[PDB]
């Protein structure tokens, strides 16, 4: 199922396959844009690590790292991929299922409705 | 050569913290930071350069 | 200095990598494209 | 050759025609502040020391004790 | 238990069944039996019934409840409580 | 039915009735499009999202074009890239230049469909030049540079149909068309702060954010808001050390696609008033300590006070993960407490609903119930303070449907016509004994929502008394396949505290300890804790529960750490960690650990994989993140927790009164935000920029 | 043309494992037989017994790995190495690279331990 | 002047650089570090340093505050900060400024403040 160490050939460090977790998702639509074009690619990036994650330099104030790993992101066509190669690699997952909008029906002439009754509130246009 | 910031003839910097020079920095030389000013302008609180990455591109 | 030589350490980075891929645009940028199969290399269609 | 006005240092270099006290007053630039020229100080006390222009991101808490 | 008793059932197996009998029938008897102890049910759909039972500081035991009937269930609490 | 039509040669099956661009975006086309949303009204101003359809003569809007059988739309043609450049040209005519200084540059729709759908260059360069417009004050969370709007009616729509705030509206005429309040008032509303995102320029931006960072240059970090107990998903931005903004991200069953506004702009808390170094107090004042001096200290004072029993209390506050609670608990119970108490008043008492069956303390109905409801009766509860989002989505459904709600409990204001019954149980008790009573056994699906608040009075038997009688008696409320009866919690920890048993014995509640042990703990006076006592507090900001201690440890915020929380919903959820802790903070039931070790009573794990595992024995349904299934126990949990034991309470006559006093401080970040502090004084209801007469 | 250098092998996946292993063990005498040349070549502190120690431990890091076209990349590793190590086109800097253990104490704390990995922030 | 580190001992500094600027006192942005903090922070490196040396510009944010308001007759002030004596596009982008509002609105880019006369 999954590559123990010390049989795989990339020759990583040890660490990244005994104590790192990385999460496979999908980018969410961001709420600032109506574009999706990000979301149809499966990341794989790593959750950090709290003490080597970011630090300030006591001279220029600036963000010291000691996790090499802070800017890796790889991109897959398909879960099953992505999930293929961390296993093929010995790397700890999780999985985040991708959330989507469920689908209405929308008609413009349902503004204009007629109420029978005491108007809910006055739509303005 | 060497980088400068400019002001305004009254003075008044120019940078307002855009930081499109941030983004096309193809060494990574350029730190910016940015707030509102007292005065509500938008401007940087903090802006370097490390000369020491720079390619003077 | 106390080895007298040069030793390999893990890395540790005084400013950290800043990937501004994170700003990569959210519109697809080009569409399509066009074929410029010849006439002679597409299929033929009944009729 | 830090020593040499900027101004001076372009004509030298054949950057212009015209020298500085030559130049018109239209092509000056307009200060608000008084002007002052510093030459290359390394190597000495004067040489320029970095620092962080800003305050830590994370203030901490104000230790401030209650009586039950 | 003394302390604390956990059930752990599914809600749509089939080797849950038992266990959802004896809770649903005999829960209140238990509660009763026991006036101190804090008893918790908590279902999922991939989990084996199993009980969990917390005595003092802190020691805990459990048994597997794949069971026939809401009696075998019974007696595999009470051999736990014990 | 479903009817079938083809867009660019595909072949796209959709619902009769919806519009062209739903229909578009099922089959994979991209429309353009500003003031078109999926939540929001159709409008159909922008123009931008024309195409073409062979029947019709000129080019159609696509949002607000029904579709119809055998329809043929192409959305490549010649006419429809001239038709989209025509648009742009005309949108980008008085848009300022305001790109380098605007806060949506770099995520700008403007932007991006201008450069994919737009002409390269302009035409416009007339010395008259563009037009202006005023800016206008609503507040002091959204920004305005009202040059920058592209009169989309997005606030406008949002503003008045979802959130019921009918202060904003567009005012004038043609070209001096403007949005605002036509005098000055403020956006006041708690959800105002999701106009910023619904905004596709940079008009409307969030203030305390404003000018600190760009798009490009954000991590973004997947997580869940522990402000409320609905458990919204969020987006956390962050760079460096430090966090930027809270966006919302889509998840249909919890927030739709929106957060109030104490979520979004309670971030500025995080980085003021934290605690960053272990604290011991010395006579009257703190001091800086090392983390083995801390401890070290808090063993001597284990020793010396020598608890026995249920003499070593733990309190949890609202704010705390799964995880930290089960170290705290089982770290307690080994040391042979029985003495877990969670915040509330009264928490020093088990619930009245109890804790045997999940059912008894959750929102059963699933928060996608409230979707379907015909009628809804609150008790002792203002969903519009305690869960915001819930409260958007009940006014959603009484917008859409019929549907009858009325609410026992104080006079609230509310986005939705409520029928009030009475402030007390004897006017509970007329109502589910009078008409309303029957408008729930008629009603298909109702539901009963009761207010965490109820749970913590001390006649709160009484009301669930009552109110299991009614279920038990109803099939409607109470059948095999709706379950109407629904405790909406306030703190996002409540559920999870109630799902491992955090929850005191009863001898335990008589004792007076000699050690507290505050995980949060907020909320807690001066009373609660004995003047012997040594106390331990362990949290992120100072506040209250930080003054009363002896010993401080400081302890990683929600977004420093991959917890575990479990909202009202009972949906266990997962968090992830956008930055690390600052300072000498730790994560939390590591520090639980590491004090139990100095304590002799060292917990069996230390290891994340182990805490989930443990969490695993704990409950099943911690370690399954994302799901919630019913329980088959309903009929059975009423009797047995809700009727059965509080038949003895006795009901005061004390009226319901409101949960939580203000809305925008209720935890230790927002009481240490700035901006929550700024947004309380600016949005109180004596205020006449709040007002509207 | 441009012909091999010394101690070169062409490259060639084996097909059968016990070829393999013949190829391993052949290998690994050639390590064995090299120890005093590396010995000289890098001005190592250490003894020569050190040098066969870190290479028996090297070897043994692999003795379970089972498919077979893993040992085959192993295997054009471990030789890859050997060559660059005999032939001295390695330094003194990247061999002792090989040879983390017999540098002195780095402190007076590595932390064992929850409650000293904890004091760190290490836990 | 005197300022207490953090080992207890005391610094001292000059009157004179201790002012944010030298035409300004104290801080104009909030995250802004105050001089006398840079020094309690970076002391060491300023040991045996000439801070008359240092660069010092001076503070923008008075400078255009003692530039005069620009009066303007209609609803709209046009500002694009260009030089009128060089060649090219030296300015910031053109920009309308409203000032149908009661006082001052400042130019986005410049800080030039116009009013409606
Ligand atoms: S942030 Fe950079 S690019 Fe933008 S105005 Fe300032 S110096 Fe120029
Ligand atoms: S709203 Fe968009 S297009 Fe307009 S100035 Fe801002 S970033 Fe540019
Ligand atoms: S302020 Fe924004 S959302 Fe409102 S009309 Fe203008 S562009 Fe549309
Ligand atoms: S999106 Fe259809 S006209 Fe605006
Ligand atoms: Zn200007």
């Amino acid at each position: 199922d999954n590559v123990p160490a010390h049989e795989i050939v990339s020759g990583a460090p040890a660490e990244l396959s005994r104590n790192r977790v990385v999460r496979i998702y999908q980018q969410a639509k961001p709420a600032t844009q109506s574009g999706e074009y990000g979301t149809f690619a499966w990341r794989l990036d790593w959750d950090i690590v709290d003490v080597a994650n970011r630090w300030e330099n006591d001279l220029i104030g600036w963000q010291s790292s000691g996790d090499y790993m802070q800017a890796t992101q790889m991109k897959f066509t398909s879960k099953e991929s992505a999930i293929k190669f961390a296993n093929k690699q010995g790397w700890d997952f999780y999985i985040q299922e991708p959330h989507h909008r469920k689908f209405r029906v929308k008609q413009y002439a349902n503004n204009f409705v007629h109420s029978y009754g005491k108007l809910k509130h006055i739509r303005t246009k | 050569g060497e980088h400068a910031l400019r002001r305004y003839p009254s003075g008044e910097e120019r940078c307002i913290a855009c930081k499109l020079c941030e983004a096309i920095c193809p060494a990574l030389a350029i730190t910016i930071d940015a707030e509102e000013r007292i005065d509500g302008s938008r401007r940087t609180t903090k802006y370097d350069i490390d000369m020491t990455k720079c390619i003077y591109c | 200095e106390e080895k007298r030589r040069v030793v390999y350490e893990p890395l540790e980075l005084t400013q950290a990598f800043r990937n501004f891929s994170a700003g990569s645009t959210a519109w697809e940028p080009v569409g399509p494209g066009r074929d410029d199969r010849p006439d002679s290399f597409k299929l033929p269609t009944p009729k | 050759m830090s020593q040499v006005e900027p101004g001076w240092h372009f004509w030298l270099g054949y950057g212009v025609d015209t020298a500085p006290c030559n130049t018109p007053k239209e092509k000056l630039p307009i200060r608000a502040y008084p002007y002052k020229f510093q030459p290359n100080y390394t190597g000495t006390p004067g040489a320029f020391v970095t620092y962080n222009t800003l305050k830590p991101k994370i203030s901490a808490w104000e230790p401030v004790t209650k009586q039950r | 238990a003394l302390r604390e008793i956990r059930f752990h059932l599914c809600q749509n197996g089939s080797s849950s069944a038992p266990l959802r009998q004896f809770v649903k029938n005999q829960i209140g008897a238990f509660q009763k039996a026991n006036p101190s102890t804090k008893v918790l049910v908590r279902e999922a759909n991939g989990v084996k019934p199993i009980v969990f039972a917390r005595f003092d500081h802190g020691h805990e035991s459990k048994i597997g409840l794949d069971v026939s009937s809401e009696k075998e269930v019974a007696e595999r609490v009470k051999s736990l409580i014990e | 039915a479903e009817i079938e039509l083809t867009i660019d040669g595909h072949k796209v099956s959709i619902e009769a009735g919806s519009a062209l661009i739903q229909a578009c975006e099922k089959a994979g086309v991209t429309v353009p499009r500003y003031c078109y949303h999926d939540k929001l009204a159709i409008a159909g101003n922008c123009r931008m999202c024309l195409v073409d359809v062979e029947r019709a003569p000129k080019p159609v809007a696509s949002c607000a074009y029904p579709v119809a059988p055998g329809m043929v739309v192409r959305t490549d043609t010649e006419r429809v890239k001239q038709a989209r450049e025509n648009v742009m040209e005309m949108m980008l005519q008085n848009h300022p230049l305001d790109c380098p200084v605007c806060d949506q540059g770099g995520e700008c729709d403007l932007q991006d469909q201008s450069m994919r759908y737009g002409r390269d260059r302009g035409r416009f360069t007339e010395i008259t030049g563009k037009r202006s417009t005023e800016d206008k004050n609503i507040g002091p969370l959204v920004k305005t540079s009202m040059n920058r709007c592209i009169h989309c009616t997005r606030c406008v729509r949002f503003a008045n149909d979802i959130a019921g705030a009918p202060e904003l509206g567009s005012s004038g005429r043609g070209n001096d068309m403007q949005i605002g309040t036509y005098l000055e008032k403020n956006l006041n509303t708690e959800l105002s702060g999701n106009v910023i995102d619904l905004c596709p320029v940079g008009a409307l931006t969030n203030k305390p954010y404003a000018f600190r960072a760009r798009p490009w240059e954000l991590k973004k970090t997947e997580s869940i808001d522990v402000m409320d107990a609905v458990g919204s998903n969020i987006r956390i931005d962050s760079k460096g050390v430090e966090v930027m903004r809270v966006i919302p991200r889509v998840h249909e069953d919890v927030n739709e696609e929106w957060i109030n506004d104490k979520s979004r702009f309670a971030c500025d808390g995080l980085k003021t008033q934290r605690l960053t170094t272990p604290l011991i107090r010395v006579g009257d004042k703190f001091v800086n300590a090392t983390w083995d001096d801390a401890l070290s200290t808090i063993a001597k004072a284990y020793q010396q006070k020598a608890p026995k029993g249920d003499e070593f209390k733990a309190v949890a506050g609202a704010l705390v993960e799964v995880e930290s609670m089960v170290a705290l608990k089982d770290m307690t119970n080994a040391l042979g407490s029985e003495n877990t108490t969670t915040d509330t008043p009264n928490g020093n008492s088990a619930p009245a609903h109890g804790i045997t069956f999940r059912s008894n303390y959750l929102f059963n109905s699933s928060i996608a119930g409230i979707e379907d409801a015909d009628a809804i009766l609150l008790v002792g509860t203002n969903p519009r303070r305690e869960a915001a989002v819930m409260n958007a989505r009940i006014r959603k459904a009484w917008l859409r449907q019929e549907l009858e709600i009325a609410s026992v409990g104080p006079t609230l204001d509310a986005t939705f016509d409520v029928a009030e019954l009475g402030n007390t149980h004897a006017d509970l008790e007329k109502a589910l004994s009078g008409e309303f009573g029957e408008v729930l056994k008629n009603a298909k699906n109702p539901l009963i929502i009761v207010g965490s608040g109820i749970t913590d009075r001390e006649d709160a038997g009484a009301f669930f008394n009552t109110i299991g009688k009614f279920v038990e008696s109803t099939p409607s409320v109470l059948n095999e396949n709706w379950n109407g009866y629904n405790v909406l919690q306030r703190s996002a920890s409540r559920a999870g505290a109630y799902d491992i048993g955090f929850t005191p014995s009863d001898e335990a509640s008589k004792t007076t300890p000699k050690m507290v042990w505050l995980l949060g703990a907020d909320e807690v006076a001066a009373s609660d804790i004995p003047a012997d006592a040594f106390v331990v507090y362990q949290g992120h900001n100072g506040d209250v529960g930080a003054q009363f201690a002896d010993v401080v440890l400081p302890g990683a915020a929600y977004t420093e750490k991959a917890g575990t929380y479990v909202n009202t919903e009972g949906r266990s959820q997962i968090s992830r960690a956008a930055t690390g802790p600052p300072g000498g903070a730790r994560e939390d039931w590591k520090i639980l650990r590491a004090v139990s070790e100095y304590l002799g009573v060292a917990l069996p794990y230390e290891d994340a994989y182990e805490v989930r595992d443990r969490l695993a024995e704990i409950s099943p349904s911690l370690v399954r993140y994302d799901l919630v299934e019913p329980t088959v126990f309903g009929d059975v949990a009423v009797q047995h927790s809700l009727v059965g034991p509080n038949g003895s309470v006795t009901p005061s006559s004390a009226p319901l009164t409101e949960t939580i006093e203000n809305f925008y401080m209720t935890d230790s970040i927002s009481r240490s935000s700035p901006t929550m502090a700024k947004s309380s004084i600016a949005f109180n209801k004596d205020n006449k920029k709040n007002q509207a007469f | 043309a441009i012909i091999a250098t010394a101690f070169a092998e062409t490259v060639k996946f084996s097909g059968s494992k016990q070829e393999l292993q013949k190829r391993t063990l052949a290998l690994y005498r050639q390590f064995l037989r090299g120890a005093p040349t590396f010995a000289d070549l890098y001005e190592v502190q250490f003894s020569i017994p050190t040098i066969r120690t870190k290479i028996r431990q090297e070897f043994e890091r692999h003795r379970f790995v089972d498919d077979l076209s893993i040992q085959n990349v192993l295997y054009a590793k471990g030789h890859m190495e050997y060559q660059e190590c005999i032939n001295f086109w390695k330094q003194q800097a990247q061999f002792l690279k090989y040879f983390p253990e017999e540098d002195d104490i780095q402190g007076r704390h590595q932390p064992s331990n929850f409650v000293d990995k904890f004091l760190k922030n290490r836990a | 002047k005197s300022i207490i580190s953090y080992n207890g001992n005391t610094i001292e500094i000059p009157e004179e650089y201790t002012k944010q600027a030298p035409n300004r006192d104290s801080t104009w942005a909030p995250a802004q570090a105050s001089k006398t903090e840079i020094y309690k922070n970076n002391m060491v490196r300023f040991e045996q340093k000439d801070l008359s040396k240092q660069p010092m510009p001076y503070a923008g944010i008075e400078l255009i505050a003692q530039q005069p308001v620009r009066f303007v007759h209609g609803n709209t002030a046009v500002c694009d900060g260009a030089n009128h004596n060089g060649p090219g596009a030296q300015g910031h982008p053109k920009i309308f400024i409203n000032v149908d509002a009661p006082g001052s609105h400042a130019c986005q880019y410049c800080g030039t403040r116009y009013e409606k006369e």
